[PDB]
């Protein structure tokens, strides 16, 4: 577990959870694109749009986003499982594949930024305002976590004519 | 007389080094009434001292038979003009020899005169090497002049001078495509002469490619090894507030104070981001003050330079050139950190051992502006249009032709301009010769100093062919000669700070540790794992990797395009499986190729399915089948081991590289304050692309300018002439007010600056690997140990530790060097 | 050719040991001449100009005459070998950045700024002709009478673009020395967009030029000095 208890690892991991809450919030708060045609405005989301002024509703209308972003969540629930039994049985190696799991859950997450960015090119005025910079900061908490524990994790460069990436501890 | 001739020889250069163009004539006189006057000076101590020391043991020195020849060849003149032989050009030769006394200089100093000693057999010995690239060029402008000769017959009136027509035409377009200047526009004819981008055409690129790809390799074949062993020969005779945690929490604050400097919108006055940065400047102020007074708390050149960097930030909370001094909030961080200051005296002392070869090289090139003045003074003058010759002439409007066509034509008011880079005086010569030295517009001087008329008169198409010697003498002996013996200083000054091979290899034997195989049990599944360690299984894996790869370059511009994208998909996601299965995912996720072939497998099924997503009812995601090329060196030793160390040793050296990092933020902060309200409009080098309006596009501008590219145009694009931006704000009238002077020290300090400290990265790099590349491979070495290290866990293959006493049998199994 | 029978005729029927012909530096003044011969006997025989560019290796017979200079050849190709892994590196990165430039910029600068109606390009005095973008994020063209159409064949008369492997694999090559890369950087900018295209060059200009000109630095200093000491004593 030298690898799997670190200081310098296990605040990595700490970032990694905050950006699985940020990347869990960013995915279900549909209030993270305003809409300014001008006193109709609506809040634009992954899943439902909502109407504002008196009439308050939500409805659905690229289903890219969306699903991209649950392949983004599904990578998600697969890294972390991965990543917890990498405590028990002396299975610290585990340790790298999560991490890479990790950093493709943000560049999906990414993509979806785009693709719904780019839906907000059809349509007023625009202003990502509440869960959009939620969004990008959990794309750069999930990949910058994912790349530096892939790291941690990855031995050393060998620096020494005898050392050897793959050694015997 | 060691400091009686040192007066007379600097009231001579200071006169030599005064003459420019329209100069008053008073001064013409003096310089007639003086000329004279110091070379009596010069005959007298040619004679009150040759008296006393002899006329047969004073030739002897090489140093003083010259001293003779400067009188020798200046009485003539002086008694030559009082001839009918006027020849106006012809007492330019007799004037141009007078520059010659300038050498005197160079004998008052014991190194100026001792450096030499060697270098009498750097070029005279190996002037048969130096003959060789001469001989290279003119087979190559030969093979030009048959290829391109007489092809450029345009049918446009664009001009095209550095074409192959002639013998000296074509040498001249051949040194052009060899110092790599502009190269990739006479690509663009000689490819345009003949067809266009068809067939036969592009393939004249390869003439383009093997004399630059293989004319500078025996370019850094000569002028290096004439700088790297007989630059080692000269130095071998030669020779003959307390705690931590406070430290590491202060250290993040001048890193966020100055980042908060860095993005701040500099155009307008009253913008929404100033005034947030300027609540974080004080609330940043209100926490360094007290790590100042606590030093003085605790306590009563490093340990004051906290104070006065706050101290002309906090007194506002002309007026804008403190701001100017306040891009110095970072260079308060030399002093918390240890290796940031123990490179900085690493560079400081660097640079004095260094200080000899830069004294020789601003006088070389102090030398060369005093003829550039006497050959190009005030020729560099044109009009608008070059059918006007004078001042005179050059008045009214006149006619241009859109597109070369008769019918198509604007007014224009011709006026009589002066070039950007001129030889008037002999500071804009030196500035001149200064931009020539980089490589960067020296055509553009070449093609104007060939076309010089007379003092005040207009070019004329080739007029004078043969001032290409200028150009192409200074181009040798400083940007070639002197630029690579700097180098050689500085790797040989750097070599000396760094048996060995009995020592190297015991502390290999001492601190090795053996390589982990995880051979596997149970045979049903090593029945798998035997067929995917056999060689055929990689070998059919790399060729899998290489048609992959040419299946990625058939693709072209106007499906069998991802039928066979899915099918690699597969076959590499079953051999990413599969080897899963032969290693159990507890040896395969060991080895970081094993880590990395996973990454792009699931990379590329992700693209995969994604394309498919949208084509039911992302563009970066298909460069992980791309990156399967990388995979494939893992492979090939040879060319792993370079990399690594040169990778080991670009990380072991962090610390000179923020160097670099930390010029570029201060100079991009300066630029953005000093001009970066300069309008963006097409046509100038400050435009939509290239400007200073924002943090990145400075820092992007710098780097362009580090590269070498038309940086002396940009120099140009900001000088007090410009339009400031429309939305930035200034008072009514002021419109062409805009930049400053300044850039004329803010760019021709910038790339010298960054010459140096990129050349610093480079050779530490290069020396920390002294070891590496000074290896013979034939006799004893750690590869041989890397093979005995793979031969003992072969037989060891989990790490164990030591083995059996006989399995002795590997010892059959190592070959001669460690037989 | 008198002095090549003379040859010939002192040495064997041509080689009888590999005399004449293996002797080094002297296979290649009977190629010279041979082929020479050639031509002249091909130009009698239409009464083209490819086989007259073979005249040029003329100033080669120089360096098979004087033997110093075979010496000093035969050093700056001795140094050559150890340079096998930079170039087969460098190659290698100019294949993969010429697959990414053709998978990303495929056909994106056609496109341009014509005069409504005309087929001519609109642009200003000392602009070069660049790309445009209309419904687009590159940029908008902003000449008075101007609009915005495609079917124009490239920036530097069609020579510069990332269209099929070959104009990539040049044109990434003519970034790589650091000549006008600036150049197909703005291009790209004003075609796709300004805020992700320079991860491709800023990246290209440091491991292509910079890291292998260190790469390149290191071998030869190295093989400079290991030539010096190992022949001072
Ligand atoms: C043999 C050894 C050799 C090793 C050499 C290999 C080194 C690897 C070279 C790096 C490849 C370059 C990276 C991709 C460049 C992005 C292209 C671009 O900006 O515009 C195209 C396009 C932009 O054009 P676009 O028009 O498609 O943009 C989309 C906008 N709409 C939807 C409106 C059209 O970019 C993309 O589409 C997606 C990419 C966006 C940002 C991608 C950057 C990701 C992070 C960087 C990856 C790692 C970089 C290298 C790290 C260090 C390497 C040593
Ligand atoms: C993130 C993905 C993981 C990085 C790729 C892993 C490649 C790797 O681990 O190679 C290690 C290599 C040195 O390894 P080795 O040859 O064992 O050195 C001992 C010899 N004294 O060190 C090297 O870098 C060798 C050259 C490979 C360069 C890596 C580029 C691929 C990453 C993109
Ligand atoms: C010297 C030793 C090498 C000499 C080999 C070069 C000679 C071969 C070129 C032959 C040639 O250029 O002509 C054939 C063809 C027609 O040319 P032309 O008629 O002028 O134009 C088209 C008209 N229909 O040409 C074409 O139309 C298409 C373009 C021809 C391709 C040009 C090939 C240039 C390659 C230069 C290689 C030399 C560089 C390295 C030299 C090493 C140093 C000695
Ligand atoms: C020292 C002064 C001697 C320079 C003589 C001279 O006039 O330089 C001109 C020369 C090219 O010839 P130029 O005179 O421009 O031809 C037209 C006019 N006759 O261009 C030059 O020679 C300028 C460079 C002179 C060489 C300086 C020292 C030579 C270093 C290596 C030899
Ligand atoms: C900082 C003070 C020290 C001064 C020099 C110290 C010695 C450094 C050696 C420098 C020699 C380089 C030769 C280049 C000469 C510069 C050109 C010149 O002298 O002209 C001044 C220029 C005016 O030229 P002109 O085109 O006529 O302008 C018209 C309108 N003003 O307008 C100008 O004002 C240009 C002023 C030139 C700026 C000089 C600053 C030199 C920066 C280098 C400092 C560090 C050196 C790095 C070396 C370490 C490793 C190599
Ligand atoms: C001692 C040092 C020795 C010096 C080394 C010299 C290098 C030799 C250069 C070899 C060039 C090979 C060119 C052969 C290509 C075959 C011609 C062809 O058929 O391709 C045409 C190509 C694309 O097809 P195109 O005709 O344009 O399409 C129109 C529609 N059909 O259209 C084209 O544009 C083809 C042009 C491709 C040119 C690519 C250039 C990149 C290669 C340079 C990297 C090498 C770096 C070397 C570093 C080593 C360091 C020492
Ligand atoms: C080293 C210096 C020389 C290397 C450069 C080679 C130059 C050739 C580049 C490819 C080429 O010449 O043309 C591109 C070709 C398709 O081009 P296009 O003419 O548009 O399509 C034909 C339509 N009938 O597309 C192709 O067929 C090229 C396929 C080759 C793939 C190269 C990757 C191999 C990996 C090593
Ligand atoms: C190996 C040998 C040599 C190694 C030595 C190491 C020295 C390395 C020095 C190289 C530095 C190269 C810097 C290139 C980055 C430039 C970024 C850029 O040009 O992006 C432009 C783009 C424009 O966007 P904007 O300006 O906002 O306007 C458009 C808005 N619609 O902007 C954007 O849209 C995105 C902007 C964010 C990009 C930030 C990433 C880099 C920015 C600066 C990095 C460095 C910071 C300090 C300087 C250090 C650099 C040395
Ligand atoms: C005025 O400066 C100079 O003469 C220099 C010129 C002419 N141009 C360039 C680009 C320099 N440089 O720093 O790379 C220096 C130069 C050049 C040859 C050797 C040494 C130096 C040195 F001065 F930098 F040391
Ligand atoms: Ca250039």
């Amino acid at each position: 577990m030298s690898p799997t208890e670190a200081p310098k690892v296990r605040v990595t991991l700490f970032c990694i959870l905050v950006g699985i809450v940020l990347a869990m919030t960013a995915v279900v708060s549909d209030h993270w694109a305003v809409l300014s045609p001008h006193c109709e405005a609506a809040h634009f989301g992954l899943w439902r749009i909502c109407t504002k002024r008196g009439e308050k509703n939500c409805s659905y209308f690229s289903i890219s986003a969306a699903a991209i972003s649950v392949f983004s969540l599904g990578f998600l629930i697969m890294g972390t499982i991965c990543a917890l039994m990498a405590f028990r049985k002396k299975r610290d190696y585990l340790l790298r594949p999560a991490s890479m799991f990790y950093v493709f859950a943000g560049l999906c997450l990414f993509v979806s930024l785009e693709v719904m960015r780019q839906s907000v090119k059809r349509m007023i005025e625009y202003y990502y305002s509440w869960s959009f910079a939620c969004a990008c900061a959990a794309f750069v908490l999930l990949f910058l976590g994912g790349i530096s524990l892939l790291l941690f994790s990855l031995p050393r460069m060998p620096q020494n004519p005898w050392e050897s990436c793959m050694d015997a501890e | 007389f060691y400091w009686l001739v040192i007066l007379i020889v600097a009231l001579n250069t200071l006169s030599i080094a005064s003459e420019h163009h329209n100069q008053p004539l008073w001064l013409t006189h003096l310089q007639d009434i003086a000329n004279r006057v110091l070379l009596s000076l010069f005959t007298i101590e040619m004679l009150l001292k040759m008296y006393g020391l002899g006329l047969r043991q004073y030739f002897m020195s090489i140093f003083n038979r010259f001293d003779c020849f400067v009188v020798c060849s200046g009485i003539l003149e002086l008694l030559l003009v009082e001839s009918g032989a006027m020849t106006p050009l012809g007492i330019s030769v007799l004037r141009c020899i007078r520059l010659l006394r300038l050498f005197k200089i160079t004998k008052y100093w014991t190194s100026l005169s001792n450096l030499v000693a060697s270098l009498l057999n750097s070029i005279r010995s190996i002037a048969s090497l130096l003959l060789l690239l001469f001989l290279f060029i003119i087979i190559f402008a030969l093979l030009g002049m048959q290829l391109f000769g007489g092809r450029y017959d345009f049918e446009d009136t664009e001009v095209r001078r550095s074409n192959f027509d002639n013998f000296p035409q074509a040498l001249i377009s051949v040194f052009q495509v060899l110092t790599g200047e502009d190269w990739n526009s006479v690509m663009y004819n000689g490819i345009m002469a003949y067809g266009g981008p068809s067939y036969p055409g592009v393939l004249v690129c390869i003439y383009f490619i093997i004399l630059f790809v293989c004319g500078n390799y025996i370019l850094l074949n000569v002028f290096l090894a004439i700088a790297v062993d007989n630059l080692a020969e000269a130095e071998s005779l030669t020779s003959a507030v307390n705690a931590t945690w406070f430290t590491n929490f202060i250290l993040l604050f001048i890193l966020l104070s100055s980042a908060a400097l860095a993005a701040e919108d500099p155009i307008r006055a009253e913008s929404v981001r100033n005034q947030i940065l300027g609540y974080f400047d004080i609330a940043f102020t209100s926490v360094f003050t007290v790590e100042i007074v606590l030093k003085m708390t605790t306590y009563g050149y490093f340990n004051i330079l906290d104070l006065l960097v706050v101290a002309v930030s906090l007194i506002s909370m002309v007026v804008k050139i403190l701001r100017v001094l306040r891009v110095l909030r970072p260079l308060r961080a030399i002093n918390r950190a240890k290796g940031l200051k123990h490179v900085v005296q690493c560079v400081f002392v660097a640079i004095r051992t260094i200080g000899n070869i830069v004294l020789v090289t601003t006088l070389l090139q102090f030398m060369f502006a005093c003829i550039g003045v006497q050959l190009f003074k005030g020729k560099f003058f044109s009009c608008n249009d070059l059918s006007k010759m004078t001042e005179e002439e050059c008045r009214g409007y006149y006619y241009v032709y859109k597109d070369g066509d008769p019918t198509q034509m604007e007014l224009r008011p011709r006026q009589w301009i002066h070039n950007d880079f001129h030889f008037d005086n002999v500071l804009s010569a030196m500035m001149s010769l200064f931009t020539v030295s980089t490589f960067e517009g020296w055509p553009q001087l070449l093609y104007r100093a060939i076309d010089s008329n007379e003092e005040d008169m207009g070019p004329v198409y080739n007029n004078r062919v043969e001032m290409a010697i200028f150009f192409i003498i200074y181009i040798i002996l400083i940007a070639f000669f002197m630029m690579n013996i700097f180098v050689g200083f500085v790797i040989v000054t750097f070599q000396e700070q760094g048996d060995k091979n009995q020592r190297q290899c015991v502390q290999y034997a001492l601190k090795a540790r053996p390589l982990r195989c995880y051979i596997p049990k149970n045979p049903y599944q090593y029945q798998v794992w035997y067929v995917v360690t056999s060689s055929y299984f990689e070998y059919l894996m790399f060729a899998l990797i290489m048609l992959n790869t040419i299946c990625l370059g058939m693709q072209h511009y106007h499906h069998i395009s991802d039928i066979l994208n899915v099918a690699f998909t597969i076959i590499f996601t079953l051999e990413m499986i599969l080897k899963l299965l032969a290693f159990k995912a507890r040896g395969y996720f060991g080895d970081p190729w094993n880590v990395f072939d996973f990454l792009i497998v699931i990379g590329s099924i992700i693209d995969v399915i994604l394309s498919e997503i949208d084509t039911f009812l992302s563009a970066f995601f298909r460069l992980f089948r791309v990156m399967r090329l990388i995979k494939l060196l893992s492979r090939a030793e040879g060319v792993r081991t370079l990399l690594w160390t040169f990778i080991k040793s670009f990380q072991a050296l962090p610390y000179v590289a923020l160097l670099i990092v930390m010029l570029f933020f201060i100079y991009a902060v300066i630029g953005m304050q000093m001009f970066g309200k300069i309008a963006l409009v097409d046509g100038t080098q400050i435009n939509r692309n290239n400007n200073f309006q924002t943090f990145p596009q400075a820092v992007l501008l710098l780097f362009r300018c580090a590269t070498g590219e038309a940086w002396q145009e940009i120099l140009l694009a900001c000088s007090y002439g410009k339009l400031c931006d429309p939305e930035s704000d200034y008072a009514p009238g002021e419109e062409y007010t805009c930049g400053t002077n300044f850039a004329y020290y803010y760019f021709i300090s910038f790339y010298m600056l960054c010459a140096f400290l990129i050349i610093n990265l480079f050779v530490a790099v290069i020396m920390d690997n002294f070891d590496y590349l000074t290896r013979d491979w034939s006799i004893l070495g750690p590869h041989h140990l890397d093979e005995f290290k793979a031969i003992w866990a072969e037989y060891d293959p989990e790490a164990k530790g030591r083995i059996k006493h006989l399995d002795v049998t590997l010892l059959r199994r190592i070959q001669p060097p460690l037989g | 050719s008198i002095e090549a029978a003379m040859k010939i005729i002192a040495y064997g029927f041509l080689f009888h040991q590999d005399a004449y012909l293996r002797s080094g530096w002297n296979v290649l003044d009977f190629i010279i001449v041979f082929l020479g011969v050639f031509t002249a006997i091909l130009e009698q025989v239409n009464v083209v100009k490819a086989l007259r560019a073979f005249r040029v290796l003329r100033p080669l017979r120089l360096v098979s005459g004087v033997p110093s200079l075979q010496v000093v050849l035969n050093s700056i190709f001795k140094a050559m070998l150890p340079l096998f892994h930079i170039a087969l590196l460098v190659l290698f990165m100019v294949i993969i950045y010429a697959i990414i430039g053709l998978e990303l910029f495929k056909g994106k600068m056609h496109k341009t700024c014509y005069y409504i109606g005309t087929d001519i390009v609109a642009t200003v005095e000392n602009e070069k002709p660049s790309p445009c973008a209309r419904t687009g994020s590159g940029r908008p063209c902003t000449i008075n009478g101007s609009e915005c159409r495609g079917g124009w064949p490239g920036p530097n008369h069609g020579i510069t673009h990332f269209d099929n492997f070959g104009f990539s694999m040049l044109t990434v090559y003519q970034c790589i020395t650091m000549e006008g890369w600036t150049d197909v950087l703005y291009w790209v900018n004003d075609a796709i967009g300004n805020e992700w295209p320079w991860i491709y060059f800023v990246t290209l200009i440091l491991l292509g030029s910079f890291f292998i000109l260190n790469l390149v630095l290191g071998v030869l200093s190295g093989e400079f000095t290991k030539e010096r000491e190992k022949a001072k004593s």
